[PDB]
């Protein structure tokens, strides 16, 4: 029953966020970083969400993974580490 | 009763869900197979069944999620191989309209009933 608005989103490994916007139920992406590729199966939506027994409102959790491109695993052999 | 293959109620499933997310505003773009090798029709099919809970999970939706496990029920019922396939991350990514027309001619290559 305020401007309620969510903090910075928490990072997702070999991912990153721009939020356009921090309002309360607004729907944003991670995107995996260049190289990775979103693990299928897994979704990159987070959403603004309200802890309605304290009115703080949080990020939800992606099930996101990104994970090595295959196209590069097999065609740009590397270490790991 | 007579015997159809389970993969026929997989259309009827996809036929709802198609429907279901004409409401919605579903803009995830999902890994695509849209030219199955038969040789490969299980490592496809297996693609469009992951990505299939993409949907779910993203419409926050009690029908669309029950349609989406009872299709990925009958499927499992109707599976268990392959070489040389890509993973499902070499697939293009495509919108959901897209998508969901391929799933139905993978769907279709399985009723053969191969």
């Amino acid at each position: 029953a305020i401007s309620i608005t969510c903090p910075p989103p928490m990072s997702v490994e070999h991912a990153d966020i721009w939020v356009k916007s921090y309002s309360l139920y607004s729907r944003e992406r991670y995107i995996c970083n260049s190289g990775f590729k979103r693990k299928a199966g897994t979704s990159s939506l987070t959403e603004c969400v309200l802890n309605k027994a304290t009115n703080v409102a949080h990020w939800t959790t992606p099930s996101l993974k990104c994970i090595r491109d295959p196209a590069l695993v097999h065609q740009r052999p590397a270490p790991p580490s | 009763a007579m015997a159809i293959s389970n993969w026929v109620n997989v259309i009827s499933d996809l036929k709802k869900i198609e429907d279901l997310i004409q409401s919605m505003h579903i803009d995830a773009t999902l890994y695509t197979e849209s030219d199955v090798h038969p040789s490969c029709k299980v490592t496809a099919m297996k693609c469009f069944l992951l990505e299939l809970q993409v949907i779910s999970l993203e419409s926050g939706d009690a029908s669309i999620h029950d349609t989406v496990e009872n299709l990925i029920i009958l499927a499992n019922n109707s599976l268990s191989t392959e070489s040389g396939c890509k993973e499902c991350e070499e697939l293009e990514e495509k919108n959901i309209k897209e998508f969901l027309q391929s799933f139905v001619h993978i769907v279709q290559m399985f009723i053969n009933t191969s």
